[PDB]
């Protein structure tokens, strides 16, 4: 299967018609997603299989091919850029300065854009179009709107 | 059973739809991997 960088849609045919339960990254070889659109399942491209290698449910991370590849991290002050990939829609760049959440272990960038849960995995960007982690796990707030943490796991 | 589709580069698009606020929140992570609202 097709190993090109870049983003990729995560589709299945299990429910009616095609539908997309969220997305992810091809970097280095090694398919970079959130746990929850997998649930750390095999996937296919073309007729080619990527076997999951390295995951974790509570980073809300998972690997396929190869360790996680995506190191790069919110510099704490520039804006950044979510490439969205909603379902059915084209990739669009939608550019906010992340807010924070505040954790016991620490703090994390957090991105205030609400999107479909299909969009879970599109990549967040810094101004050299490299990942700082992906969109789709965080928080309903006050308002009923939704905020997503900037998702980063650890290089080797 | 799962597949996936190329989507787009992931480049630095200059002059995208800029929107979205910088909210501070107060938020616990459980073992599940879901967040929360800590008040
Ligand atoms: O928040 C989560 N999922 C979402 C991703 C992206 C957009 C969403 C919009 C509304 C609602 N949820 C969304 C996660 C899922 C798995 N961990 C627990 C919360």
């Amino acid at each position: 299967g097709e190993t090109t960088d870049g983003v990729y849609r995560v589709m299945t045919r299990r429910l009616l018609g095609s539908t997309q339960v969220g997305v992810g990254v091809m970097q280095e070889g090694v398919f970079h997603t959130m746990w929850h659109v997998t649930k750390g399942a095999a996937l296919r491209s073309g007729e080619g299989r990527l076997d999951p290698y390295w995951g974790d449910v509570k980073q809300d991370l998972v690997s396929y091919c190869g360790p996680w590849k995506l190191d790069a991290a919110w510099d704490g002050l520039s804006e950044v850029q979510l490439l969205a990939v909603p379902p059915g829609e084209r990739a669009k760049n939608i550019q906010t300065l992340p807010g924070i959440f505040k954790t016991k272990d620490g703090d994390i960038g957090a991105v205030a854009l609400d999107y479909p849960a299909g969009t879970s995995g599109s990549p967040i960007l810094d101004k050299c179009g490299r990942v700082i982690g992906l969109y789709g796990n965080g928080v309903v707030i006050k308002n009923g709107s939704y905020v997503s943490a900037i998702t980063q796991g650890k290089r080797e | 059973d799962m597949y996936i589709e190329r989507a787009g580069d992931i480049t630095w698009e200059k002059d995208a739809e800029v929107t979205g606020n910088s909210p501070r929140l107060d938020v616990a992570l459980d073992e599940s991997g879901d967040f929360s609202l800590v008040e």
